[PDB]
RNA sequence: AAGCUGAGGCGAAGGCGUCUACCUAGAGGGUUUCUGUCGAUCAAGGGCGAGAGUAGGAGUAUCCAACAGGAUUAGAGACCCUGGUAGUUCCUACCUUAAACGAUGCCGACAGGAGUUUGUCAUUUGUUAAUGGCAGAAUCUUUGGAGAAAUCAUAGUUCUUGGGCU
């Protein structure tokens, strides 16, 4: 059974990046599309095509080759701003790069966005 | 540790197999685990030319015996049908004969 | 008359055609002579016997004992090497292991919190694992001092990190593993691709094809 | 302008069971079992092989045929003034300075990587780029720039090495038909030679 | 009664340099290997010359491996250098198999003037 | 990497593979740096080279052949070769 | 139920080989049929479960724990030999264990080539075959990663640590 998608799909993207592929084939969703969009703003990834089949969907990523891991942690833990800077220290390797995708009330955005907007929420995973 | 991937057993996909007997020990062993199809001449070789003087029917073909032989590991090693060998050439799954 | 260079690389150094260690590292060339590394860093680098150990092959006459030994080369600016060696004598082992360190020799560095001046710690946590041992080097705020085992600390100081954090795992008595997994951790620091080494610069000229006529005629 | 498919499709189309790396270079798998090497891509890639061969110094470059089918590799060396090794390879050649014939190149060029893994793998300890005249049944690891070919019959290797030598000479100058034919680049059996021993004294 | 590595490695090095001397006969070559090489003992030269003779009646035959005696180095160069008149690569019709013709379509070079099939 | 008041820090920058885009460390001696002579139309050399790079990962697999096809045709050193046809 | 009989097939595992008719189950394939999330894994609880063993009938050829002789040995309660009842076979109740072993829990995704092979379909007259598809079953390898090592395409994707349950 497919327990989670966002968990599953980011494993497949990581297995492409280790190997050093040019593109990957992921059933699609509306959190996976937003998770890929937020790392497209920080230029870790190229540019991708969310195709129709009157079904779940597919995605074709285009890899730029600049990315080491996408985790997606679960269960989806609640986090609130004062509590957050523990979850940077645990999850990321460094201090000086790598972001923590969490679904804030406004939308899903990095930690760097989320502290600017002053809105926490549940966390999805990271990338670095 | 595991000596062989096979475990000395040639069976995949089945829980059970039939037993046979080494010809010498008379030991019950599974069929999966040292067979030889064995063609020997019934008279001999040096006997055969002495015989073919005294044969009714001219020329003739003096028949061959056939035997499917089952051993077992203990019986097989003692008779030098099989021996042990080096860890690298254990993998070598073809017999001694070789062809071009 | 001193050392006479053998091979293409020694030849450039005696000549003085190439200056600095970085040129060699960037181009990823094998250093097959210790007389190279003596020349380039020829001031600060220091030998340090990490330990000796006895080792015993059995034979029909009882026990041919030999002495295994580590040394470690360490310029205080951001270089390190490590070598091991057995011999029957103790002096041949140590003077062997000194050479083996030089043959194998750049440690990347970066800041904890903000970019301040002059980096003092590993850019990102990295782990090098040799056999059972696992070594983890962790980013660490300024003026903390290094914390590890005293085996690891001596090697780390040579590396030059001002402050560091550490997290050992596995069977850490086996010191030849424990020191190696530390050395292997600092090797992994350049492997890890950051945001900073994006862009493409122009590829530098490989120093054989640049100087391919002083070498011959 | 120019048509050497006359020259190439004389001797060599042949092959056996193909590798995954060599599946682009080959055309249709023929009935029988044999495969058809593509003459479009074999000529085009030799044109690139010449450019790569355009090293700063010809002597530094190394062209090293443990397979017998060893005469053509000698000649390539003479015309291009490139070093070569007759007999077996002797490992620790590119590492291990204490051997007498120690020669680090800037690149090398091979007969076949399937018959000769040893020199191919020691490229990877000394930063050497490798180019290879493999046929289909050929491991492609550790090797750049494949020249898709035959290695089995005596004539096929000769045609390429001659043709590789020719494309290099046009680039570097001192060549504008140059009088050295591809008859000279062939492997010759003692039996082949026996008639060569006759033809010398027949002139006198 | 095997010849050791020293007396073989001498006897090959003799035939390297002085094939201009020597013969099939032993009693000649014995007296050569005094003058050619300073040798301590008498027994040494009899065993050196004994292999020098052995290699001569191998050399009256195809060329021995791991030995090079200067006359054959000159002879190999002449036997090497010359190359017969004509390319020998022109049929000139050139036979070609049915599938390999369809390859020469796909390249874009059919109507080559080189013949087909059978 | 940057000191941020100004400047640039660190000594040496590992070169990046053209196929995979990963860093080439100090010690991967299977790494390769090619030179290929660019030529004038009608095949005249111009004394100006392109330097293609590969990491020791990409050579180890087999695939550094197929990158040379892709990279050279992008730069404009071949025709055909890359892209079709089998059969 | 010999030979055919194999690193071949089927079965949840234990296990299943002559041929004929009979009742019965289902995996895989194909499907521009139908329903629409009905599912994954599981304390209790329920069934199936080699061989030995037990109870009561029906058999009793072979082989045979025990037992009886005969050898050998210092002794031989054993190995070897000659005889031998319980068991070994069928039916009705039980027992519920094995190195019940891939010593690898179940469902889900992705990551590499190579040729084998079983079932079945697809495009071809290479039609008991060629190439390709799903589903099995193994294998090889100069591939990557893992591991204390032996080794393993899973024992990989794990201090670069979090798909779900026991």
């Amino acid at each position: 059974v497919r327990t989670s998608v966002l968990a599953d799909a980011l494993k497949a993207i990581t297995n492409a990046e280790r190997r050093g592929m040019r593109q990957v084939l992921i059933p699609s969703s509306k959190v996976i599309i937003a998770f890929l969009k937020v790392m497209a703003s920080r230029n870790y990834i190229g540019d991708f095509e969310v195709i129709d089949d009157h079904r779940s969907g597919k995605i074709v990523i285009n890899l730029l080759g600049r990315l080491n891991k996408c985790v997606a942690i679960c269960p989806r833990f609640d986090v609130g701003l004062g509590d957050l800077e523990m979850w940077q220290a645990k999850l990321l390797p460094s201090r000086q790069f790598g972001y923590v995708v969490l679904s804030t009330d406004k939308g899903i955005m990095d930690h760097e966005e989320a502290r600017k907007h002053n809105a926490g929420g549940k966390i999805l995973g990271m990338f670095f | 540790p595991v000596k062989r991937r096979n475990h000395g057993r040639s069976k995949m996909n089945r829980g059970h197999t039939r037993t046979v007997n080494c010809m010498n020990c008379g030991r019950q062993v599974p069929k999966d685990k040292i067979t030889r199809f064995a063609i020997k001449n019934m008279v001999d070789a040096s006997s055969a030319k002495d015989v073919s003087d005294a044969c009714i029917y001219q020329g003739y073909e003096l028949p061959k015996t056939y035997q499917k032989q089952y051993y077992c590991v203990s019986c097989a090693v003692h008779r030098h049908v099989v021996r042990p060998r080096n860890v690298n050439v254990r993998r070598n799954r073809v017999p001694l004969f070789l062809k071009l | 008359g001193g050392w006479q260079p053998r091979t293409k690389l020694g030849r450039l150094v005696k000549s003085g055609k190439i200056k600095s260690i970085e040129e060699i590292f960037y181009h990823a060339i094998p250093i097959k002579e210790a007389e190279i590394v003596e020349h380039l860093l020829g001031e600060d680098l220091k030998d340090e016997i990490m330990k000796i150990m006895p080792v015993q092959k059995q034979t029909r006459a009882g026990q041919r004992t030999r002495f295994k030994a580590i040394a470690a080369v360490g310029d205080g600016k951001g270089h390190i090497g490590l070598g091991i060696k057995t011999a029957a004598e103790v002096a041949n082992a140590i003077k062997g292991a000194t050479i083996y360190a030089k043959l194998s020799i750049p440690v990347r560095r970066g800041y904890w919190g903000n970019k301040i001046g002059l980096p003092h710690t590993v850019p990102n946590t990295v782990t090098g694992k040799c056999g059972s041992i696992r070594m983890r080097l962790i980013p660490a705020p300024r003026g903390s001092g290094i914390v590890a085992g005293t085996a690891a600390k001596k090697l780390l100081t040579m590396a030059g990190f001002e402050d560091l954090f550490t997290s050992s795992l596995g069977h850490t008595k086996t010191t030849f593993n424990f020191l190696v997994a530390t050395y292997k951790a600092m090797e992994e620091t350049f492997k890890f691709l950051t945001p900073d080494q994006w862009e493409d610069r122009a590829f530098e000229e490989h120093p054989f094809v640049k100087n391919s006529d002083w070498l011959h005629g | 302008a120019v048509i050497k498919m006359m020259l190439a499709a004389k001797v060599y189309l042949g092959s056996t069971n193909l590798s995954f790396g060599m599946k682009p270079y080959v055309f249709t798998c023929r009935k029988d079992g044999t495969h058809v090497i593509n003459l479009a891509m074999t000529y085009e890639k030799i044109k690139l092989a010449a450019r790569m061969i355009y090293a700063v110094e010809e002597p530094k470059d190394v062209l090293a045929s443990t397979k017998s089918f060893t005469r053509a590799v000698h000649k390539f060396a003479e015309f291009l003034g490139a070093n070569y090794v007759e007999q077996r390879f002797t490992p620790g050649l590119f590492t291990n300075y204490s051997i007498k014939n120690f020669c680090e190149p800037r690149l090398m060029i091979v007969c076949d990587p399937n018959t000769d893994s040893q020199a191919v793998h020691e490229a990877a300890y000394a930063n050497i780029p490798c180019i290879a005249l493999c046929d289909t049944d050929a491991h492609l690891d550790y090797v750049d720039c494949v020249i898709p070919c035959n290695t089995k019959n005596k004539n096929s290797m000769g045609l390429v090495m001659w043709l590789l030598t020719r494309e290099v000479l046009r680039l570097r100058g001192a060549l504008t038909e140059w009088s050295v034919l591809p008859d000279l680049f062939f492997y010759r059996d003692a039996a082949d030679e026996a008639k060569i021993a006759e033809a010398l004294e027949a002139e006198g | 009664r095997i010849r050791t590595k020293t007396t073989k490695r001498a006897a090959r090095l003799v035939i390297e340099r002085f094939y201009g001397q020597l013969s099939f006969d032993f009693q000649d070559n014995k007296r050569v290997c005094d003058a050619v090489a300073d040798i301590p003992s008498k027994r040494m030269r009899n065993k050196i010359a004994g292999y020098v003779t052995h290699l001569m009646r191998r050399l009256e035959r195809g060329p021995v491996r791991g030995i090079s005696f200067k006359l054959q180095e000159q002879e190999r160069e002449k036997r090497d250098n010359w190359m017969p008149t004509t390319s020998k690569l022109n049929v000139p019709k050139i036979l070609v198999d049915p599938e390999t013709k369809e390859m020469l379509a796909a390249i874009g070079l059919g109507e080559m003037e080189g013949v087909e099939v059978f | 990497m940057q000191n941020d008041a100004g400047e640039i820090v660190d000594m040496l920058i590992p070169r990046k593979c053209m196929a995979t885009d990963r860093l080439i460390p100090p010690h991967d001696h299977a790494s390769v740096q090619i030179q290929i002579a660019k030529v004038n139309d009608d095949g005249l050399p111009t004394g100006e080279f392109e330097t293609v790079v590969f990491s020791g990962y990409v050579r180890a697999l087999g695939e550094s052949d197929y990158a040379l096809n892709r990279i050279a045709t992008e730069k404009g050193l071949l025709t055909g070769v890359y892209r079709n046809e089998a059969h």
